[PDB]
RNA sequence: ACCUCGAUGUCGACUCAUCUCAUCCUCGAGCUGAAGCAGGUUCGAAGGGUUCGGCUGUUCGCCGAUUAAAGAGAUACGUGAGUUGGGUUCAAACCGUCGUGAGACAGGUUGGUCCCUAUCUAUUGUGCCCGUAGGAAGAUUGAAGAGUGUUGCUUCUAGUACGAGAGGACCGAAGCGAGGACACCUCUUAUGCUCCAGUUGUAGCGCCAGCUGCACCGCUGGGUAGUAACGUGUCUAUUAGAUAAACGCUGAAAGCAUCUAAGUGUGAAACUAUCUCAAAGAUUAAUCUUCCCAUUUCGAAAGUAAGAGCCGUCAAAGACGAUGACGUUGAUAGGUUACAGGUGUAAGCAUAGUGAUAUGUUGAGCUGAGUAAUACUAAUUGCUCGAGGACU
RNA sequence: AGCGAAAUUCCUAGUCGGGUAAAUUCCGUCCCGCUUGAAUGGUGUAACCAUCUCUUGACUGUCUCGGCUAUAGACUCGGUG
RNA sequence: CAAGGAACUCUGCAAAUUAACCCCGUAAGUUAGCGAGAAGGGGUGCUUAUGUAAAAGUAAGCCGCAGUGAAGAACGAGGGG
């Protein structure tokens, strides 16, 4: 199945409204200061004030 | 439950040792007959001392299933084999003898006669 | 289609909890993806909780689990856990491992989790 | 509020049997029935061998199969139901919980009693 | 009319048996305490109406607005809060128990959420059959039939509004009516009802007075048990 | 022979139906060469229902057995971007017949490739943004709508009325069903791949026993939760208004007769409601209740102590989003503990036995999801959006 | 001669018998063979056939009638496109 | 995948049953070779002793729902062109 006619620029660019990205959210670990994305551990290898990994 | 085209054994004297289901009775569309229903049969085997010859067809009114059906008082009766006496007409069998036990559910709808000549009803 | 390949079979994913359970309890520490981590703790849990009578009964409904590794092969595996692994932790009602959520990969951007153990 | 659900169970004490003999899959037990057609309660027996023992509460139900003239029947009934009655007679030796080869064991297959 | 109607909880399924020898299955259903939260008159709000609170939470455990109507209006606070159209013989803020409506025996009719039962295809929605599968038919053989209406600008040319075809299922209310109610339970604020009643193991259960048969009530007893040894 | 040959796919079947009435049944009424039963025909009525099979490529048909009945038609003689290819009609082959011949024949026969990942519209579901002139949470009315509507058999009324006699009811009540629909899983069943037991083979854990992979999950017997039905409950009633055909009461014009002109009625499965569902995006933007908020120093930009979102744990939900519960003041998932249900007497030990193995410890051991407690692990010592109601 | 509604027969779904509850196909049979027919062979024939055609036992999800499970896709996320 | 077991259908297309080895028994018809693996049935596991030179077999005993325990092994009869 074919479209019959061209689907101009200007329908195109309507569905691609929905496309757009989200801001994923982001929290500030404590015991060093960077932005890692909240619910995970920095590259600290700390997470809140437990250890779970190296260096980096 | 017993289909349309069923070969069900028949528990009479009337020697017709096999009977094949030929058109469920009572209503549209019953496709399918549960104890004491009325269905129309076909011999599709006798002996030659026989009441029945091959080919005739007649009426026949179940008694044994093998799928068995729920009982309102929860007891779920279950047989083994098919079974289907022949009757003529009203109520009564075609054969003088019944063979084997037959199910207790014919005794409302009719069949009192049916019920008295089995050895033990169930 | 047709061909395909035979994919997350049954076998494929009780294996894997073997496996991972085995390098679990060998170096102490993995770091795999998040769904299979919360289906490989339910596995550790069982066993450490099991390990802790030390019944030759219990020596045997471990052996049906544990693979051996690098670091120890299976007989020596078994010493391991049953010595120091188990009886560590024979005082806490439940709760003996944790699973926290590492950055997404570069790869596949799967979610990234670690799964370790310690009191 | 909060629930339990040994509220299902709380309700069905209601109705539960005192006695309910203990039989196991193979046992040879007498389960004599009531029958009210108008009056006169007549008791009708039905002895014969037992092939399963489900039920989980007040719905423990029981297979009974019996054979008259080379026919057999098997019955189904409800333990814990008023209008039934249930004697053990003979206790069978039995590997399985719902032997159901017995569908296709004719005579001579009989279980060997238990000591 | 003087439909009478409260609210439970659906907590499972088991069966008891009566006298005239039968096996009855039986839902049921606990049914804590409701509260009347409104009275609507006719000459007021142009119709009549109570409003029901129910499933009692903590105070903290619920949205500010709603705590300042429990507090303002004096009630208990309740997560749920649903009314019955033309409930009459009610007043406000009285405990209302199910002991207090249904007679032992009468006959009632249920509301409950169905169950969810996810997007699900044509035949197992709309009870539609299935193509032979024998003779090599073709690896679309599961579907809604052909939707065709009319082919050519004179016909129909369309689709026709409300077909039937694949889509949600379940998790829509349904009703069954006419179910008698077997017994209560004072102990545990507990109802037995006749029959299968909509929605999971758990869901919220509406009993209303059926409209088919409004006041018929037949009276079934139990099967107290004789035998013991 | 007017569009279509720079292609509008053609018979029949399958699936799905939809619509019309000139009606097959169900319903109401008249006339009868209608005693009763059963009919014959005409009037109104399209709400619903309107079989299974043999033979045939079949429609059509003939025939069997049913049923209340087995309607006539339309929709590109509906439906191949849904299915099939049996038939017609490609090449191969053959009999009959025609032709000297190549070959031909709505004459027959055997065999013979049916493509497409949907852009718009339509439609079924489910969402995002915005609006509804403060902002959010809840509860409502219901304009405009959708869905369902079939029916028999037996008993009594009563062998009453009717009739000579066979035979035999209207009106009405009760019971049991068939088909169709809505849910559910206590019972019966099918399944049920991280469940239980038996069990073959080979290779491994060094050996025995005991286990692991592999062979349709290796095979077989059971099976929790879930999911469905062949299963079990409920429904397919009932009542009211306005009516068509028909019947009228009074009653004239047309001193009588006359259902109509005024007035006043009876009346059907149709119709409008009653029943089930959904519904204020009904921009004609509704209603109620509660909650929160009034500044700034020159329209800004400050932007809630009410709430919503991101993020995490999730299932009563689930294609993804959405719905719904919970986020340390916590029982949301996992784990642990106790239990249910399911399997069905573990492994090891001792006795008998030459031995397979039986017997006692032992209704034992095991157990995915089930039930319920239990903070031990994971739900962070975070982030954003957002109020001053503009005028009559 | 033989054979004959046939791979040949239009009327023809010929008649009759059997099978079958029911049989435009099937087996046998009669013959106004529209136009059968003797090396473009006729008539029989055991074995054989990925051949055709019909009846039948067992057999089964072909079907009354539809259900459940597991995978690979499908659907969602990241990458190429 | 219960009950039914070819009713769907153009046709039993597909799918299903039998399945190796060992022991009985095996019709019509015919070119007298075949038909025929015809049809139809039974046994199969482990232990002990006996078995012969190994083994098949034999008698007794034991377990299971079932013993080429899994995999890989013919479905068949009758008439016609
Ligand atoms: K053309
Ligand atoms: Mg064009
Ligand atoms: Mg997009
Ligand atoms: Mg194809
Ligand atoms: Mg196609
Ligand atoms: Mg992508
Ligand atoms: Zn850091």
């Amino acid at each position: 199945a074919v479209q019959q006619r061209r689907s101009s620029k200007h329908r195109r660019d309507k569905r691609r409204s929905h496309d757009a990205l989200t801001a994923q959210a982001l929290s500030v670990c404590q015991k060093c200061g960077k932005k890692k994305l909240f619910h995970r551990v920095c590259s600290c290898g700390m997470y809140g004030d437990l250890r779970v990994k190296k260096a980096y | 439950m017993v289909s349309f085209m069923t070969r069900l054994n028949v528990a009479d004297n009337t020697g017709a040792k096999q009977v094949g289901i030929i058109k469920v009775l009572g209503s549209t569309r019953k496709r399918y007959a549960f104890l004491g229903d009325v269905v129309v049969v076909s011999v599709k085997d006798a002996i030659p001392s026989g009441m029945v010859k091959k080919g005739q067809v007649l009426r026949a009114v179940i008694v044994r299933t093998k799928k068995g059906q729920q009982r309102k008082d929860g007891t779920h009766l279950k047989f083994d084999d098919n079974a289907c006496v022949l009757i003529k007409e009203d109520k009564s069998p075609r054969g003088t003898r019944i063979f084997g036990p037959v199910a207790r559910e014919l005794r409302e709808r009719g069949y009192n006669k049916i019920l008295s000549l089995a050895v033990e009803v169930v | 289609s047709y061909i395909n390949k035979p994919g997350k079979t049954s076998a494929w994913r009780v294996m894997t909890v073997r496996q991972q359970v085995s390098a679990v309890l060998a170096y102490g520490k993995i770091e795999t993806t998040l769904k299979k981590a919360k289906n490989t703790q339910k596995r550790l849990d069982k066993l450490i909780t099991l390990a802790k009578v030390d019944n030759f009964n219990n020596r045997r409904q471990v052996k049906k689990w544990l693979l051996n590794t690098n670091l120890f092969d299976v007989d020596q595996l078994m010493d391991h856990l049953f010595s120091k692994v188990a009886p560590k932790y024979e005082k806490t009602p439940g709760g003996y491992s944790r699973v926290l959520k590492l950055g997404p990969r570069r790869g596949d951007a799967t979610e990234m989790a670690i799964l370790q153990l310690t009191d | 509020k909060i629930n339990k659900q040994a509220l299902i169970d709380l309700v069905e004490q209601k109705q539960l049997k005192a006695y309910v003999p203990e039989f196991s899959a193979g046992d040879e037990v007498n389960v004599a029935i009531k029958l009210k057609e108008k009056e006169k309660v007549r008791i009708q027996n039905f002895t014969g061998t037992v092939l399963r023992r489900r039920g989980k509460g007040i719905s423990e139900t029981f297979i009974v199969r019996k054979t008259t003239d080379g026919i057999p029947i098997e019955k189904n009934f409800q333990i814990h139901n008023p209008n039934i009655s249930i004697e053990l007679k003979r206790r069978g030796k039995v590997r399985r919980a719902y032997i159901s080869y017995m569908r296709e064991r004719s005579g001579k297959a009989a279980k060997i009693k238990e000591r | 009319m003087e439909i009478r109607g409260i609210f439970g909880v659906k907590v499972g399924m088991s069966q008891v048996f009566t006298t005239n020898n039968e096996r009855l299955p039986i839902t049921v259903i606990y049914c804590e305490p409701n509260q009347v939260a409104g009275v609507k008159t006719e000459a007021k709000d142009k119709y009549s109406a109570t409003l029901l609170s129910f499933d009692t939470v903590e105070n903290k455990k619920l949205n500010k607005p709603q705590q300042g109507f429990f507090e303002k209006n004096n009630l208990k606070p309740t997560k749920h809060l649903q009314e019955i159209r033309n409930m009459t013989g009610f007043e406000m803020g009285q405990q209302i128990t199910p002991q207090n409506l249904f007679q032992v025996g009468e006959y009632v009719d249920v509301s409950a959420i169905s169950k969810g039962r996810g997007f699900t295809g044509a035949i197992k929605r709309w009870n539609f059959k299935i193509g032979p599968l024998g003779h090599g038919a073709g690896y679309p053989h599961r579907f809604q039939g052909s939707v065709q209406a009319g082919r050519g600008g004179a016909s129909a040319q369309r689709v026709f509004k409300g077909k039937k075809m694949s889509g949600h299922y379940g998790h829509e209310k349904v009703t069954v009516q006419n179910l008698r109610i077997v017994g209560f339970d004072e102990a545990n604020m507990l109802v037995l009802v006749s029959g299968a009643i909509a929605g999971p193991e758990g869901g919220v259960v509406l009993i209303r007075t059926a409209k088919k048969k409004p006041g018929v009530v037949k009276p079934i007893e139990l099967a107290v048990q004789t035998e013991k040894a």
